[PDB]
């Protein structure tokens, strides 16, 4: 494997390198906001990022390794999560805002209009307050985006296997590697770095979470025939069921 | 053969 | 000032490790169980359970620092987490089997009667053999989950930054069990990820658990008591 | 109100 090979400095030119582009949604500012053609523009917006997750994905270090079965599978677990990261790492200069899309600004208020949104809007808008706070660098936002791959769906997963999550854990301990590399040439003392990679690993429990929440409403949209899912998002959320 | 499937070959 | 941030991590695994809630028992009647009996069992346990959490919960250094309303909010946020992981611990030497209690340990199969079960205590169990492969120590069981009480709800609030200081002390402790057990400095950090990223996972395992919950109480079979209804309420409102 | 609430203050 290349993957357990590489050093940390070469594992972070490798996820940096690898950085899906920022977006456009079709948002047209003169028609007249609806709920329905709000959660069109986010349905299309998020089903344009998956084609370009899918192939960030196979450059995430040790993911071609897997079976693909496997990758379906951790892509299948871990997409609105990853979709939600990039959305909260994209809106950390915006406090207040979600940045959808550089065309797409959304604030709290038009959360609402489209119900249950706000709830899951302040909670990814929590988020983004959090990575300023903590003063979240680009290096540790790619490493935390593979952390997730990797992870969400590795507990979910008979035997003539099980070393394919040993190799994926092998993988996730090189990227804790890369991260405590990364904050000790920041100038970290050593207390300060297990204090910060705790930190933001516990925030990626929060956005399991609104991942959870999202899902949830992602189902609630389907079986109300309104708002039309891509069929690449619902072979996604028949996943999740 | 899953979208995800498909994309994830090509 | 709050005089958790004051200790030192002996004095807070010692503090942590006193605080710990009893092992309650089931009820001692028959098999096997029906969907209505199991579902029995199980949420007159978990009842039972709830009212020594809070005790333990108002144990915890830095949570008697909070106000009533940020001490509601957390353990609403976190109670079906922290049923769970104390569940998981408690069924590490049981490969294959949940304990839910001495006298109420099950496999996957005793789970079919109930719908979804099967899923969850897959769930349940990988999380087990996890935590037993890994070697867990009851007391980096303790740092684990005071930390979900104490995270869990933290994003959906000087009372935040608190609780984040409390959060890095008891990462300070957790690290410092690692380099008493003998662990390298790289063995310790790379530990430390191990275990907070399986609370994504317990975090996952709730959510289903929570919708599950719910999907019971509108069905209208199995009578959860009030304070379950109440802290179901909170996660749906 | 809420039980918890009493739980809490009553907590031992
Ligand atoms: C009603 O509850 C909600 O509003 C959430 C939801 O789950 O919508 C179904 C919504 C909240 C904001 C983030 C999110 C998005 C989203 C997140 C990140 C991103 O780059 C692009 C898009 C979403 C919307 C629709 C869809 O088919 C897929 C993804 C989900
Ligand atoms: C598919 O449905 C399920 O089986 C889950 C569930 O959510 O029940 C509806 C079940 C899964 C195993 C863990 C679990 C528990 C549980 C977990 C740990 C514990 O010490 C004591 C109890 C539970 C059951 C009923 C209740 O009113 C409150 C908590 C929840």
């Amino acid at each position: 494997s290349l993957a357990l090979s590489l050093t940390a400095d070469q594992m972070v030119s490798a996820l940096l390198d690898a950085e899906p582009p920022i977006l456009y949604s079709e948002y047209d500012p003169t028609r007249p906001f609806s709920e329905a053609s709000m959660m069109g523009l986010l349905t299309n917006l998020a089903d344009r990022e998956l084609v370009h997750m899918i192939n960030w994905a196979k450059r995430v270090p040790g993911f071609v390794d897997l079976t693909l079965h496997d990758q379906v599978h951790l892509l299948e677990c871990a997409w609105l999560e990853i979709l939600m990261i990039g959305l909260v790492w994209r809106s950390m200069e915006h406090p207040g805002k979600l940045l959808f899309a550089p065309n797409l600004l959304l604030d709290r208020n038009q959360g609402k209009c489209v119900e249950g949104m706000v709830e899951i809007f302040d909670m990814l808008l929590a988020t983004s307050s959090r990575f300023r706070m903590m003063n979240l660098q680009g290096e540790e936002f790619v490493c935390l985006k593979s952390i997730i791959l990797l992870n969400s769906g590795v507990y979910t997963f008979t035997l003539k296997s099980l070393e394919e999550k040993d190799h994926i854990h092998r993988v996730l301990d090189k990227i804790t590697d890369t991260l405590i590399h990364l904050m000790a040439k920041a100038g970290l003392t050593l207390q300060q770095q297990h204090q910060r990679l705790a930190q933001l690993l516990l925030i990626l429990s929060h956005i399991r979470h609104m991942s959870n929440k999202g899902m949830e409403h992602l189902y609630s949209m389907k079986c109300k025939n309104v708002v039309p899912l891509s069929d690449l998002l619902l072979e996604m959320l028949d996943a999740h069921r | 053969h899953k979208i995800l499937h498909r994309l994830l070959q090509d």
